């Protein structure tokens, strides 16, 4: 399709890269917010029941 | 009343509220 | 006029063969990341 379009493969590449650095941005953005769910979760440990937050610090 | 069945339904309702504020903001001042 | 265009394509596809093949590899594997992760997310927003 893009050979017969009549243009070269440079703008697939260029929106290979875009698509790549916009991937990268959501898997960072994605990252965060487990990070900060994850935050969430051992702070709501913390403040219910001390047996599971002392699990995951010193047993894991 | 004063029986359990309130304060349990309670923390179901809670908690079941809690699971839809985290689901709607992990697919989302 | 044909012709040159069809020996710009070849040499554009020539000077860049094994790049076009990582970048496909890329963007494949990216799409699978992200199908994957919208899977993930409607079975947890479906669970929950």
């Amino acid at each position: 399709e893009y050979i017969d379009q009549g243009r070269n493969p440079q703008l697939y590449t260029k929106e290979c890269l875009e698509r790549a650095l916009a991937k990268n941005e959501q898997v960072k953005g994605k990252i965060d917010t487990m990070k900060k769910f994850k935050s969430l979760l051992i702070q709501e440990l913390s403040k219910v029941f001390p047996e599971d937050m002392a699990k995951y610090r010193s047993i894991r | 009343m004063a029986d359990r069945l309130t304060q349990l339904q309670d923390a179901v309702n809670s908690l079941a509220d809690q699971f839809c504020n985290a689901i709607g903001v992990l697919q989302q001042a | 006029r044909q012709l040159f265009v069809r020996l710009l394509a070849l040499v554009k596809w020539a000077n860049d063969a094994g790049k076009v093949e990582k970048c496909a590899m890329i963007s494949s594997f990216l799409d699978q990341q992200a199908i994957l992760f919208v899977d993930t997310a409607d079975r947890l927003a479906s669970l929950a």
